[PDB]
RNA sequence: UGACGGAGCCAGCGAGUCUAACCUUGGCCGAGAGGUCUUGGUAAAAACUCCGUCGU
């Protein structure tokens, strides 16, 4: 937006990969009724 | 067949046993499959029924 | 002698100009072909132009049927136990012995 | 009864039966003209006994040809020669020897297949 | 290669184990390798992608290098990717 | 009404609902049914064509929120490019198939696939009857994905004559959204029958006890044959329940 | 030209395996594998004393 | 509604009712 | 020397009243045995030729 925004992108292009001679990197209801259906089989 | 053991390594065991069904059909058993658990191959004298249930006799 | 007539951001991806409308927009995750040609056609835009050559309001547009679908009516399918069998073998295998 | 030649073609599995009638050169594949015949790419093989002989001898006959068994390939080759003896057979029934002794010079002439089976038997070695 | 792990054998630190093999010690230099494959890939005409490097090992191997690499300048990593490369058949970035 | 002014009915499906959510085996079941006991056998044998029950006062779903699939007769080009062209029927079939296609396309592992991305499956009539070898055990077993037949063009079959063959996009939508916003039922030859009628986080208790109640006077009108007035002699029970709870009364004879 | 490392793991030996990064993946692989061999080894010989 | 090849139409039809062909 | 969809089309072997799942949710009848229904999950000719789309 600001012109000195772009001023910043263009140095930092001149400043912008191993070169030369460079190494690699080191390293409850519901109970209810069920209780209700198994008394009624068991008594059964 | 089915249901006569619980896993491949029983199956193991009774290789080669003999079996009968109820009909009176010999046969043998053969190799455990790999899948499901427990069932095995059996090559009987002659072709059995679904209806027929093989009986190993064991002591 | 007077004569007057790449890339967008859509959903937090990059779209590229040049793809079809359609095929471009299924690059977006959770987007396919039938979803994306829906999508334009809610839209009125033409399936036939670019990417690129999108103007604001469609995109905006485009944005709002992908944010508010049921809004716009799209349809809605649019949018351990190995050490204990272990153990069990070698009881089995010294039993075995 | 109008005069009328049965032949056999065969290649590999596929088998086909050819009629040839005295007529006015409907010829047929299966029931359809032989215009329609499939695979396109190898239709004018089943062509190549009409263009031989000339178009103008069918003129006065209609064949039938029914085919069966075999693949795409195998079912063109085994019209092909159905349809080249039975012209080859009626012509030697209804017409002058003469033109059998053409008709068969011409397809020799070509590709012996038309006439005698290819058959690959085995051979040991 | 070799297994002692498994390394790349070289003219002086294994010498007694190539005896045993009975490969003579004076063929037994991989360092030239190195350093050949240090100055082409390090040349220009590497920079300006014109030259592509291909490696006849004594054994037989045949090995292709990529212009891209960047090889490792000091010799005993060299030797890490060697045994690697000859055994998985292949390196990757 | 009767079985909306108890309040046994109200207090079962609150216990239902309550239920759904602490228990985690029911996590996944969603649909409410209603086992409604016929006293005496219906006598009607497992046709496996649904029968539509009219829910009036409720829509339980729309077309647009479900996954359809379309079997179609052979060929597929006519219905196909009809419904697709024409623009209510545009979006409204996740997929369409002829039946040979879905036959050679689908089998053993895919028709179980089939089963779990679609959740409605609507057939000609004609090729219904062919469905169950095709489709498999597991769509016909349950009867929550049982296919359920409609009708492509209004034209009927006469004796000694060919019926022409249309697609009408306007009367298609039609049966849809009469399928979807209407629960079915099977009949069988037994006491038992099973009806959907609600869905949990959708449908609040009123509506699911409205819709019970629609349910017993379409199945209970005598009028209503042979769609409706099945369950003739009256209804000893009616439980409900999920996919997986049990069955909680709701009213007894 | 473009340039890139290798990659490479220092003291590689190709009886020893490709380190993995996640390490319950890595010792559950230990354990299946330990399971095949025990289910081999013991199923052979259940044979040959049946036999 | 009856299609006397399929009997299976008649019962389980679709009722079709104006609400559902007036369009949304 | 791809994917998706649709369309056209071609074989030969094979015929024992014999051919083929599992695990669940509940209702009803039955002294019991069990019978029936209901219910969710898990497992289970091709090449070829033509046409249309995407695109490496």
């Amino acid at each position: 937006r600001t012109l000195r925004f772009y001023t910043s992108k263009i140095d930092q292009q001149e400043n912008k990969r191993f070169k030369g001679d460079d190494d690699i990197p080191y390293k409850d209801y519901y109970q209810q009724v069920q209780r209700g259906k198994q008394d009624k089989k068991i008594s059964r | 067949i089915k249901d006569m053991f619980s896993s491949a390594m029983e199956v193991a065991r009774f290789e080669g046993a003999q079996i009968k069904t109820v009909s009176g059909i010999r046969g043998e058993i053969k190799r455990a499959l790999s899948k499901p658990e427990g069932h095995y191959r059996a090559a009987f004298e002659d072709k059995i029924l679904m209806s027929d249930i093989v009986i190993l006799r064991s002591w | 002698s007077l004569v007057v007539q790449h890339i967008l951001r859509l959903l937090n991806t990059n779209v590229d100009g040049n793809i079809k409308i359609v095929y471009a927009l299924t690059t977006i995750k959770g987007v396919g072909r039938r979803y994306s040609n829906l999508v334009c056609k809610k839209a009125d835009v033409d399936l036939h132009k670019r990417a690129g050559e999108l103007t604001q309001e469609e995109l905006e547009r485009i944005v709002q049927i992908m944010q508010n679908p049921t809004h716009y009516k799209i349809p809605a399918w649019f949018l351990t136990l190995a050490n204990n069998v272990e153990s069990k073998l070698r009881d089995d295998l010294e039993r075995l012995k | 009864a109008v005069p009328s030649v049965q032949t056999f073609g065969k290649k590999k599995s596929a088998t086909a039966v050819a009629h040839v009638k005295a007529g006015k050169g409907l010829i047929k594949v299966n029931g359809s003209p032989i215009t329609l015949v499939e695979p396109e790419i190898l239709r004018f093989k089943v062509y190549e006994p009409l263009l031989l002989v000339g178009l103008d001898k069918f003129s006065n006959i209609d064949i039938r040809v029914r085919v069966t068994g075999g693949g795409h390939v195998s079912q063109v080759y085994a019209i092909r020669q159905a349809i080249a003896k039975g012209l080859v057979a009626y012509h030697q029934k209804y017409v002058d020897e003469q033109s059998k002794n053409e008709l068969k010079k011409a397809f020799t002439s070509y590709d012996r297949t038309l006439l005698i089976a290819d058959s690959r038997r085995p051979e040991p070695k | 290669t070799h297994k002692i792990k498994y390394v790349l054998l070289n003219c002086d630190d294994h010498q007694g184990l190539l005896k045993k093999m009975g490969r003579d010690i004076s063929e037994a230099r991989p360092d030239i390798t190195h350093q050949c494959l240090l100055t082409l890939l390090d040349s220009p005409i590497n920079k300006a992608g014109k030259l592509q490097v291909y490696i006849q090992t004594s054994r037989g191997i045949l090995i292709e290098v990529n212009p891209t690499v960047r090889i490792p300048r000091t010799f005993k990593r060299f030797s890490g990717l060697m045994v690697q490369l000859l055994h998985k058949l292949s390196i990757r970035s | 009404n009767d079985i909306i002014k108890s309040g046994l009915a109200e207090k079962a499906l609150k216990a239902l609902i309550l239920q759904c959510e602490e228990n985690p085996s029911l996590k996944n079941d969603k649909d409410i049914h209603i086992i409604i006991n016929t006293g005496k056998k219906m006598g009607i044998n497992r046709d496996n064509i649904p029968r539509i029950i009219p829910l009036t006062k409720y829509k339980l779903f729309k077309p647009r929120d479900l996954n359809i699939l379309l079997i179609t007769k052979d060929p597929s080009a006519l219905y196909r490019e009809t419904l697709t062209k024409d623009e209510h029927t545009s979006e409204l079939f996740k997929e369409i198939i002829s039946v040979k296609n879905l036959r050679r396309r689908f089998k053993g592992s895919k028709l179980t696939q089939l089963y779990k991305d679609f959740d409605l499956v609507v057939a000609d009539y004609r090729v219904h009857h062919l469905l169950p070898e095709v489709l498999g055990s597991r769509f016909y077993h349950g009867s929550k994905k049982l296919p359920y037949m409609i009708r492509m063009s209004k034209e009927v079959k006469l004796k000694r004559q060919q019926m022409v063959e249309k697609c009408d996009p306007i009367y298609v939508r039609a049966q849809l959204r009469s399928i979807c916003k209407n629960t079915s039922y099977i009949p069988n030859n037994d006491n038992c029958l099973s009806v959907r009628v609600g869905y949990i986080q959708k449908h609040s208790i009123p509506e699911i006890l409205q819709n019970i109640q629609d349910t017993i006077n379409f199945l209970t009108d005598k009028s209503k044959r042979p769609q409706g007035g099945v369950i003739k002699g009256g209804i000893i029970s009616i439980f409900v329940k999920t996919s997986n709870s049990t069955s909680l009364p709701i009213y007894q004879f | 030209i473009p340039t890139h490392a290798p990659k490479y793991e220092e003291n590689f030996n190709p009886d020893k395996k490709s380190y993995d990064p996640d390490r319950t993946r890595s010792e559950i692989n230990k354990m299946k594998a330990q399971l095949k061999k025990e289910r081999k080894f013991t199923m052979k010989e259940i044979r040959k004393d049946a036999k | 509604v009856k299609d006397h090849r399929y009997p299976g139409l008649t019962p389980g039809l679709a009722p079709v009712g104006l609400s559902d062909e007036e369009d949304s």
